């Protein structure tokens, strides 16, 4: 990516963050014309600042734009929710070309932190009995959105058959997440146990169910 | 490559 | 007032076509230039090309040369986005954005079109029940396609303690996805739970009852 950005940037209310943009290649010239979007997913990105630090009278004077060097830099002062979003840079590279950064997820710590609660299920019967076999791994209630979910078959990890989704935003503002593994009904019952290991913020909760 | 364009140029030329 | 409103989404088979609209309104069409800005699932914002709308001389970055055409057609002050030989990995939302100046890059944009390419065909799910001083209870939602899929429980009377998981994309590119439910222990064997899912693209609901 032609301009690095850090992948992701947090602050707690009322704070100021700075969000960096550093061009990659030489192509950026003078790199004078740098601007930088909003994007709220499902909603069409918005031009927030443009050459740098010009901002458009319709974005909010919280959003200022600076540059030193070939790092072009965001910051946002008076931090608020609705400024949680995705924010890109991005740079004309001569030849009637564009190039956006990598973006950044900006991240509003309205919210204490919370540990994921944890449900396993096993296999139904009447999975069993159509020779397949589906362990359910069901996430919820945790802050910040971001887990990891590896498995276990006794104690040996698996990563054959897994699948986990993104975290989701709840209704109450916390993360949710699923996690499936996937077996045959033979595996399933070879061995005495499977376990769920879900890790958030260093920390790791672990379910385990077992055929007998 | 000119990437040191005019700002106030227009591309659609 | 600058609106650029874009055609609803698609979802394709691998080698098919998909041609994309981008109506303008509010100011002269062949005045500015119409730029292409794809994002593609769990990835940033990729500048693609643009179309001078006086010239008709499209540009396309790397990466977008072969299969995609930019075009207009000025009685409709309307710019296209043509695919050929759709492949899964052009699944993505597609953007339109306009150029004001090169000071002023992408200052309106199209509220985005998602184009999904999938060698899946519809099927109904295949609904299991995940058996339970609180007690669990839910369904898997098992193999269906495409999105999306609602789930309620008895009918809509049981809403409280509810949580519907986002499915999970598989890679054999069918969803999966659970509901459960945490009732009272004691209310096991005194109330009967069924979880209503619905499946609208393959014209199939399942009430499944799910018991100790
Ligand atoms: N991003």
């Amino acid at each position: 990516s032609v301009l690095t950005q850090p992948a992701s940037v947090s602050g707690s209310p009322g704070q100021s963050i700075t969000i960096s943009c550093t061009a990659t290649s030489s192509n950026v010239g003078s790199f004078n014309l740098v601007s930088w979007y909003q994007h709220h997913p499902g909603k069409a990105p918005k031009l927030i600042i443009h050459e740098v630090s010009k901002r458009p009278s319709g974005a909010s004077n919280r959003f200022s734009g600076s540059k030193s060097g070939n790092t072009a830099s965001l910051t946002i002062s008076g931090l608020q929710a609705e400024d949680e979003a995705d924010y890109y840079c991005c740079s004309y590279v001569g030849s009637d070309t564009w190039v956006f950064g990598g973006g950044t997820k900006l991240t509003v710590l309205g919210q204490p932190k919370a540990a994921p609660s944890v449900t396993l299920f096993p296999p139904s019967s009447e999975e069993l009995q159509a020779n397949k076999a589906t362990l359910v791994c069901l996430i919820s209630d945790f802050y910040p959105g971001a887990v990891t979910v590896a498995w276990k078959a006794d104690s040996s990890p698996v990563k054959a058959g897994v699948e986990t989704t993104t975290p989701s935003k709840q209704s109450n503002n916390k993360y949710a997440a699923s996690s499936y593994l996937s077996l045959t009904p033979e595996q399933w019952k070879s061995h005495r146990s499977y376990s769920c290991q879900v890790t958030h913020e260093g920390s790791t909760v672990e379910k385990t169910v077992a055929p007998t | 490559a000119n990437p040191n364009a005019n700002p106030n140029a227009n591309p659609n030329a | 007032q600058v609106q650029l409103v874009q055609s609803g989404s698609e979802l394709k088979k691998p080698g098919a076509s998909v041609k994309v609209s981008c109506k303008t309104s509010g100011y002269t069409f062949t005045t500015y230039a119409m730029n292409w800005v794809r994002q593609a699932p769990g990835q940033g914002l990729e500048w693609m090309g643009w179309i001078n709308t006086n010239t008709g001389n499209p540009t396309y970055a790397p990466g977008f040369t072969g299969r995609f055409v930019f075009s207009f057609d000025t009685s409709v002050s309307t710019a296209y986005l043509q695919i050929s030989s759709l492949k899964a990995e052009d699944t993505a939302v597609y953007y339109c954005a306009r150029v004001y100046s090169y000071g002023v890059p992408f200052d309106y944009w199209g509220q985005g079109t998602l184009v999904t390419v999938s060698s899946a065909s519809t099927k109904g799910p295949s609904v299991f029940p995940l058996a339970p001083g609180t007690a669990a209870l839910g369904c898997l939602v098992k193999d269906y396609f495409p999105e999306p899929v609602t789930v309620s429980w008895n009918s809509g009377a049981l809403t409280s303690g509810v949580h519907t998981f986002p499915a999970v994309l598989q890679s054999s590119g069918l969803y999966s996805l659970s509901s459960v439910v945490t009732v009272p222990s004691s209310s096991l064997g005194t109330q009967t739970y069924i979880c209503n899912v619905n499946h609208k693209p393959s014209n199939t609901k399942v009430d499944k009852k799910v018991e100790p």
